[PDB]
């Protein structure tokens, strides 16, 4: 008899299983109960949500942030860059995009019934080729092998969340530490201005909108000198989109080191 | 054998013995060598250990030894995690100082307990006198006194300290104070006659550090140094085991429980971590905080504010503690070793029976006249009065006026000083009615006369008589008197009151009291003129045929709170043993009368009187009580001393030696008996040393008896015993109160942890937010339960069996921690889950999201909507997690508190809020939550996030199910108690 005997060590498990048995059953009941105060639409809170992040393709990190180092000299340098990029710009061919439509609206995209297939929303398509020369073609190399590379800059999405509408928000690219000695980073985007058209808000969720895709904007980065390293950041200019957070470096704003060597 | 024999050996043997003289001393060179071989003659100071030394085991121990291994594994991750430039991970650099100030403030915390910390011989060298007059080459000389050795030839003069255990070998009119070694300071003759076989009982040794009250001898040196009989007690006083008392081995067993879990929680789980794929190092880390969450960082410190504020309660009635362990021991105390004399007694010879009109009177003995008093309408007795107030020769010190007569300070002898007082206290100014008889003749006690005279003037101015008073030794005033007062007459001696005289006397004989005769005589003033001329050589008065007036009887009596404090204890479960150096029989009357003897019992050699049967006859399990010499004690086997300590439950030990008080304590000890020591005499620092809680007299008390104690009652006031006994019972019962809701929310400190590791969900519970919990939003409530009331009658409960009733044993632990900690626990995931949805997480993406949650190269993971997050935003949510799991065990330590209340009662019957520090505990608790959560920047520092208003909401049901089961759990006990459900689910 190890602390008891052999039928009491019997009766005390049974009521130990028992009240775990009803325990579990009892809080199983409040997930299921939590599973229908909730919307498979709309989130509940989006208190951790108020400004999207940003993000930026191709994302190579070093340490405490993303970094990317090439030689213009060795192209096996930036092989992979191009690589993810190309192989990320795959869910924006034309066939990737058959599940959404053209939006021409140039204005907020509103779907309050589900006219879409499988009782869904529409979404708008997004093609690798608005993107232009940033797009793998005619350039396969994305800007790298000349030394003027492009950064595709993609904003989080968030349910109903709404940027602004006086115009669309911007991507704008500049020198975080502008050299004293340097002009300012020259930049082309694609589409023209780094404009995220408004069509593609508000989104809806990935229910709703199954097919949805983030827009893109490429930025082509000109100036940038050689075998230098330097640092860009790239800020989304919109009405609520804020880039000010300390604690968060990619709230509205993407940065990160670069050095083009020859 | 150190043994002193040389009482028994004649010069010649002496002399022989210690190559010495008895007339001329050691030479002196001899002198100096015996010094070189037996050292000083002085007590030897065992230094205990080093003050910082006994801090540093403060720092180890069961909690503290896991608490450095995980600061230390803080440190490695800390280091790694920066020898590779990551310097978000600083949390373990916090976590690491945070735990080591946790240790290092706990380890203040064992280490302050202990108030006093002074030494013991300290108090013992203070009674050792500087110097001595030695006689070596026939020059008597003043000499050092840790200059004499054995053999030296020492004179001592009254006034002076004794200077080594000497054996006498010439003496004029030499008294001694023995009070260190028998606590009483009668005075005791020194000769050179071997009047006994005890060295301790003969005349002709006299004893270091004792004081010589009067005359002159000279002695032969027989011990010095620690062979002495001081230097032997005060060797068992500071050479005795340092034993954890009652309340520290209650406290190690449950560190070892608990110190044991969670090594095993922690190291299965590092199994569990590295079996499912964890690195190494990762694994590490969860033995880490596997280890702060199930561990009660703040627990050993509430315990010792728990103790504190007991210690403050027992302090406000004045009784001083040295060591808050101390305030428990009481509490659990079955048997108490009481010294007699200054203990039990006033340490003060006070007037106690009078024979008088044929009848024996009880005088009233408290120190407060708060007694019944005896029948003063006699003229018999205000003739005895007369007598014993002109025929002292004792006074009061002037301007006492504001004194209670007990405490006034009076010039004479102890006997002269009772009556005196006696006096003053029947009368209204004992001098100033002496002064109105004024004394024209006096004889002073003599040894040759062996009584007392004085003749007086009467105050009245109209009869010139003179009044012959006189006192003495009973048989002796007797022997002289013709005629006695019996009711108002005046009566021939004859046979029949001689005889009635015997038996009165030997009675009060019998009561351990002494005795003195008082006569009277008036003288005519035809044969004895007004200016009569009374010479003392002349002897021109009578001193014979005297008319008897009464006998008056002397006993310390008990202090008056001590009969009633005696009785309590008793009532309690508590035995009642005396043990004292006086002598027997007066020992045992007092023991009678404080009611350790009660009224019927009887000693096996009482039975054997009333049925007039030898002793050898009387069946020893029908005597109740018993009285064991300290000859008898020494003669008797161990087996024979517990055979009597089981037959008779009221036990007296008389004429005990310090060494056999010290016997008979551990004597209780090895039968189970936590044991409290009373005193107040350095013959009692041995026995309070050994005891698991002694108690001096403040006022009362000797420095080593003070010193030896672990507490004071500063007002003398022995009832104080009975305060502590109940608080100690009250503290132990709240303890467990209080380590129960402790303990409960370490559970659901863990289990976040547990799911975290086998489920990889994202973190419901960080360390930070833990310590938070542990030290300080839940220390106030724990506290609070320290003024729980008693739930039953505990002062007539028997002391609690110290093997079977522990403060937690499995029935408290299994409950906290697996029932009612897992309902805090579901509560706390089912919250988790609720702010997770509320937000975006689904359930079941929970599941397996970890590594992507905690992933710095992931800015855009996608929820349950298909929102994309950045480890920033999933970093503030996590903290949403930690706080929203943070009230949910918050919300229930509300519950929790409120059934830790009562483990028996109802919360009905005794009321939810009778307790009201409590309750501010409760509501500091809330506070200091929406401080955490609501003051701005906490997010920031402390990763707290001010939740929704419906996320405390969540686990309220939870907790009302907590007080709802507890509630009808301890509904079930009271009606069944003898059921399963008691014999299980009672902790
Ligand atoms: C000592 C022994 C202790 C034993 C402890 C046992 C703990 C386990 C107890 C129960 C297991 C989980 C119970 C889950 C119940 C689910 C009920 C249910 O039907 O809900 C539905 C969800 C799925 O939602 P949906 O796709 O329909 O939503 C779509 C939204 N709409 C509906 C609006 C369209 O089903 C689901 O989530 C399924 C996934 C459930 C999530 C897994 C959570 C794992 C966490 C466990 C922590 C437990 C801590 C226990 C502490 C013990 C202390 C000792
Ligand atoms: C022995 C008797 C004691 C126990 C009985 C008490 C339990 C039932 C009694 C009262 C329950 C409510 C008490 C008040 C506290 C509310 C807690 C709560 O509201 O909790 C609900 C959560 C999900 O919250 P929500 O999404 O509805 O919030 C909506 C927020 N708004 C409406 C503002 C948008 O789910 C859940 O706890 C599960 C709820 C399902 C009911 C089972 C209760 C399980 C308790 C055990
Ligand atoms: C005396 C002590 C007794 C010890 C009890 C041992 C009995 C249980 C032992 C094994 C049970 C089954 C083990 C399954 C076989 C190995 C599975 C495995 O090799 O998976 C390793 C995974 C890592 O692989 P990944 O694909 O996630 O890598 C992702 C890579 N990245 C991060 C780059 C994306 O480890 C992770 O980090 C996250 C885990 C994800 C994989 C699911 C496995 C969870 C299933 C069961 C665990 C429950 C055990 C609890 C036992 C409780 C006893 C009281
Ligand atoms: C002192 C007293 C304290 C007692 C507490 C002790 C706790 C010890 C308990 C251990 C039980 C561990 C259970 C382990 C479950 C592993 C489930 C699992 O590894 O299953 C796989 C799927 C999850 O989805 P996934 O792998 O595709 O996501 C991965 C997404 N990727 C591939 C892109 C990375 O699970 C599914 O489908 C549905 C499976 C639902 C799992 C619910 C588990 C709740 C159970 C217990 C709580
Ligand atoms: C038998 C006994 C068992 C039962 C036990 C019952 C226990 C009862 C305990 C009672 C506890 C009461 O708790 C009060 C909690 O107050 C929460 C306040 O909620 C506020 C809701 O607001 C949501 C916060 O949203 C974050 C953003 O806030 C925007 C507004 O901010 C205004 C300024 O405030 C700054 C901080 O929010
Ligand atoms: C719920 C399921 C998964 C777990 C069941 C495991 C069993 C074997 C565990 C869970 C709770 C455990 C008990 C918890 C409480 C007690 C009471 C204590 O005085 C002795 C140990 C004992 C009796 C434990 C024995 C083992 C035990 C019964
Ligand atoms: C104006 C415009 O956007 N035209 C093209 C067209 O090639 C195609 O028909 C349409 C989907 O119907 O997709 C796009
Ligand atoms: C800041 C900036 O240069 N904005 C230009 C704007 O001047 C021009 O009118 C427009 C044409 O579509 O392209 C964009
Ligand atoms: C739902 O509709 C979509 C339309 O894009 C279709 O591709 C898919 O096969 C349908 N699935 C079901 C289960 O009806
Ligand atoms: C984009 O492509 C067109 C066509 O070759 C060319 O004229 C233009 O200069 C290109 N822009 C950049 C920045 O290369
Ligand atoms: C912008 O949006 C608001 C919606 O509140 C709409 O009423 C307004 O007309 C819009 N204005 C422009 C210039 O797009
Ligand atoms: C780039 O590559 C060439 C040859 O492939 C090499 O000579 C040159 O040093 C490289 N650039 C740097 C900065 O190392
Ligand atoms: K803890
Ligand atoms: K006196
Ligand atoms: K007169
Ligand atoms: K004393
Ligand atoms: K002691
Ligand atoms: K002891
Ligand atoms: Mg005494």
């Amino acid at each position: 008899m190890l602390g008891r005997t052999l039928s009491r060590w019997v009766w005390i498990s049974l009521y130990y299983v028992a009240f775990y048995v009803v325990m579990s059953g009892i809080f199983a009941l409040c997930i299921y109960v939590l599973m229908r105060t909730i919307d498979p639409y709309t989130p509940d809170y989006q208190d951790q949500l108020k400004s999207p992040g940003v993000t930026l393709r191709p994302d190579v990190y070093g340490e405490k942030g993303l970094d990317i180092s090439y030689n213009v000299s060795d192209s096996t340098t930036w092989a992979g860059l191009a690589h993810t990029l190309h192989r990320f710009l795959a869910g924006y061919s034309p066939a990737a995009q058959e599940g959404s439509i053209n939006c021409t609206s140039e204005k907020y995209f509103f779907q309050e019934s589900f006219l879409a297939p499988n009782h869904t929303k529409f979404s708008c398509k997004f093609t690798a080729d608005m993107l232009q020369n940033c797009s793998g073609r005619p350039d396969p190399t994305f800007g790298f092998a000349e030394g003027k590379p492009c950064f595709i800059i993609k904003m989080n999405r968030i349910v109903k969340f709404l940027p602004g509408n006086s115009t669309a928000p911007r991507v704008d690219c500049a020198f975080l530490d502008q050299p004293r000695d340097g002009p300012p980073l020259q930049v082309e985007y694609f589409p023209a201005n780094g404009t995220y058209s408004l069509h593609y808000f508000p989104y809806y969720g990935k229910k709703a909108q199954p097919h949805y895709s983030n827009p893109l904007v490429a930025a082509k980065l000109l100036n940038v000198p050689r075998n230098r390293d330097v640092v860009i950041v790239c800020k989304i200019l919109a009405e609520h989109v804020s880039f000010d957070n300390p604690h968060d470096p990619y709230e509205g704003k993407v940065e990160f080191k670069l050095k083009i060597q020859k | 054998a150190m043994e002193i024999n040389d009482h028994q050996l004649s010069v010649a043997e002496l002399e022989q013995k210690y190559q010495t003289s008895a007339t001329k001393g050691l030479s002196a060179s001899l002198a100096a060598e015996l010094l070189l071989r037996d050292g000083p003659n002085a007590l030897r100071p065992p230094r205990g250990t080093p003050e910082y030394v006994k801090f540093a085991r403060q720092l180890a121990g069961g909690l503290q030894c896991l608490m450095w291994v995980a600061a230390a594994i803080c440190l490695i991750a800390f280091a790694i995690q920066a020898s590779e430039g990551d310097l978000t991970t600083d949390d373990n650099l916090y976590l690491a100082l945070a735990l080591i100030a946790v240790v290092v403030v706990t380890g203040c915390f064992g280490y302050y307990q202990e108030f006093k910390s002074t030494n013991i011989i300290a108090s013992f060298k203070n009674l050792v006198p500087q110097q001595a007059t030695v006689i070596r080459d026939g020059d008597k000389f003043q000499i050092n006194a840790d200059q004499l050795v054995v053999g030296d030839l020492v004179e001592m003069k009254g006034g002076d300290r004794v200077p080594a255990d000497i054996r006498i070998l010439q003496a004029q009119g030499c008294k001694v104070d023995n009070s260190s070694l028998t606590g009483e300071s009668e005075p005791q003759t020194r000769s050179p006659e071997c009047t006994h076989e005890s060295p301790l009982e003969t005349r002709n040794i006299a004893f270091f550090s004792t004081m010589c009250l009067e005359g002159t001898a000279q002695g032969l040196v027989v011990n010095t140094g620690d062979r002495t009989i001081i230097g032997r007690i005060a060797s068992l006083a500071s050479g005795v085991e340092n034993e954890k008392t009652p309340i520290a081995i209650e406290i190690e067993h449950f560190v070892d429980i608990i110190a044991g879990l969670a090594i095993l929680f922690g190291a299965t789980f590092f199994i569990v971590a590295m079996c499912i794929g964890y690195t190494f190092l990762r694994a590490m880390v969860f033995f880490m905080a596997i280890v702060v969450a199930y561990v009660p960082e703040g627990l050993l410190a509430t315990v010792t504010v728990c103790l504190s504020l007991t210690a403050k309660r027992l302090a406000s009635k004045n009784c001083v503690v040295k060591n808050l362990e101390a305030v428990e021991t009481l509490g659990s105390t079955s048997v108490i070793c009481s010294d007699k004399t200054g203990t039990l007694t006033q340490n003060r010879m006070t007037v106690s029976h009078l024979w008088f009109d044929n009848h024996i009177h009880s005088a009233d003995t408290t120190e407060d006249q708060s007694g019944q008093t005896f029948d003063q309408s006699s003229e018999t007795w205000r003739a005895l009065c007369r007598v014993l107030t002109l025929c002292n020769r004792a006074a009061f010190k002037s301007g006492q006026d504001a004194v209670p007569v007990p405490k006034r300070i009076v010039i004479g002898d102890a006997s002269e000083t009772a009556l005196l007082k006696f006096s003053e206290l029947t009368l209204g100014n004992a001098m100033g009615y002496r002064e109105r008889f004024p004394k024209v003749c006096e004889i002073p006690f003599n040894s040759t006369n062996k009584f007392q005279l004085s003749i007086h003037t009467l105050e009245d101015p109209r009869d010139p008589r003179h009044v012959l008073v006189m006192k003495g030794a009973p048989e002796r005033v007797l022997e002289r008197c013709s005629s006695i007062l019996i009711k108002g007459q005046e009566l021939p001696l004859d046979e029949q009151w001689r005889e009635a005289f015997q038996t009165a006397y030997l009675s009060l004989g019998g009561l351990g009291e002494r005795v003195l005769g008082f006569c009277q005589l008036y003288l005519s003033e035809k044969d004895y003129p007004p200016g009569y001329a009374f010479d003392v050589e002349a002897m021109n008065f009578p001193t014979s045929g005297l008319c008897f007036a009464g006998l008056v009887s002397m006993i310390d009596p008990p202090r008056a709170t001590v009969p009633d404090a005696v009785l309590k204890c008793r009532t309690a479960g508590i035995r009642v043993i005396m043990v004292t150096g006086d002598h027997p029989i007066t020992a045992k009357a007092i023991a009678a009368s404080v009611g350790i003897i009660s009224e019927g019992s009887e000693t096996v050699e009482d039975i054997a009187a009333r049925l007039r049967v030898p002793v050898d006859q009387v069946n020893r399990k029908d005597a109740r009580a018993c009285v064991i010499n300290g000859m008898q004690l020494k003669d008797m086997d161990p087996s024979e001393l517990v055979e009597a300590l089981r037959t008779h439950p009221e036990m007296v030990f008389a004429r005990t030696s310090p060494q056999q008080k010290l016997v008979i304590v551990e004597s209780c000890q090895r039968l189970g008996a936590i044991v409290a020591v009373t005193g107040d005499g350095v013959n009692d620092s041995p026995a309070l040393k050994k005891a698991d809680i002694g108690v001096a007299m403040g006022i009362a008390g000797s420095d080593a008896a003070k010193n030896a104690a672990d507490m004071i009652l500063l007002d003398d006031n022995f009832a104080s015993i009975v305060t502590g006994v109940e608080q100690g019972r009250l503290i132990f019962d709240n303890l467990k109160k209080s380590i129960a809701y402790t303990l409960t929310k370490n559970i659901p400190e863990l289990t976040p942890w547990l799911i975290y590791i086998t489920v990889s969900v994202p973190l419901p519970l960080g360390c930070i937010t833990i310590l938070f919990i542990e030290l300080c939003t839940d220390i106030f409530p724990s506290v609070s339960l320290a003024y729980e009331k008693a739930e039953s009658d505990i002062m007539h409960l028997r002391p609690r069996n110290p093997k079977r009733d522990r403060l937690v044993n499995e029935p408290l632990a299994a409950y906290s921690y697996f029932q009612i900690g897992a309902i805090q626990s579901f509560a706390g995931f089912t919250d988790y889950f609720t702010a997770m949805a509320q937000e975006g997480w689904f359930p079941l993406l929970c599941v397996g999201l970890r590594p992507q949650w905690e992933n710095h190269h992931l800015q855009d993971l996608q929820d349950s909507y298909g929102q994309e997050w950045t480890f920033g935003q999933r970093l503030y949510q996590q903290y949403t997690c930690y706080t929203v799991f943070f009230i949910s065990i918050e919300m229930c330590q509300i519950a929790d508190v409120l059934i830790r209340k009562t483990r028996r009662l109802s919360a009905f019957q005794q009321g939810f809020f009778r307790n009201r520090i409590l309750v501010i505990a409760i509501v500091f608790q809330v506070c200091i939550g929406c401080f955490l959560c609501y003051c701005p920047g906490m997010p920031n520092i402390f990763n707290f996030m001010p939740i929704r208003f419906q996320w405390w909401l969540v686990p309220m049901p939870f907790s009302l199910l907590i007080f709802v089961y507890d509630e009808i759990r301890k509904l079930g006990v009271r009606c069944c108690p003898g059921s399963w459900w008691d014999q299980e689910l009672y902790y």
